[PDB]
């Protein structure tokens, strides 16, 4: 599989 | 601690007598958990990521202990695939990236 | 260097002979970059995150320089809103979380 936050 | 990144940097967190774990997440502006135990009323918030945007539940002034370090700040409850500690709380425990 | 987290940890990278900037993300398992051409054969991969899954092209054994530090590994290319360096390459530059 994750690639996490705008 | 000095934490390498060969695996996910998951740490023990505590909120309100509940022990959870979450990922120390430098690519997150915010702290997002899948669930918190009976946290009450919340404020709507939109956040975004690689796949799009999601509605989350904003709770302010949450007492959280991260790997033993006490912090107070905003915790979002939302459909995150992994519980994440974002920069809003990482700064509070004096967390840095080093290389 | 030591990077505090009061703002997004964006750094200069060099890939395919081009200078870019990218977010150092301890909450990313993999490195995902915006549309670009890379050498060698790619394979179709999906990666998850907040807001859902995205389709990326996986390139293996790619050279990347992160703040002048050399790293060779897997680079995913796709419709990310921001260039992201994940743990797969952060480990290659000996990047650690410290508090
Ligand atoms: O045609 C392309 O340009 C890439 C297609 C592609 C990348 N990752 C994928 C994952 C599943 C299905 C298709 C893809």
């Amino acid at each position: 599989x994750v690639v996490x936050a705008x | 601690p000095q934490i390498t990144l060969w695996k996910r940097p998951l740490v023990t967190i505590k909120i309100g007598g509940q022990l959870k774990e979450a990922l120390l997440d430098t690519g997150a502006d915010d702290t997002v958990l899948e669930e918190m135990n009976l946290p009450g009323r919340w404020k709507p918030k939109m956040i975004g990521g690689i796949g799009g945007f999601i509605k989350v539940r904003q709770y302010d002034q949450i007492l959280i202990e991260i790997c033993g370090h006490k912090a107070i700040g905003t915790v979002l409850v939302g459909p995150t695939p992994v519980n994440i500690i974002g920069r809003n709380l990482l700064t509070q425990i004096g967390c840095t990236l080093n290389f």
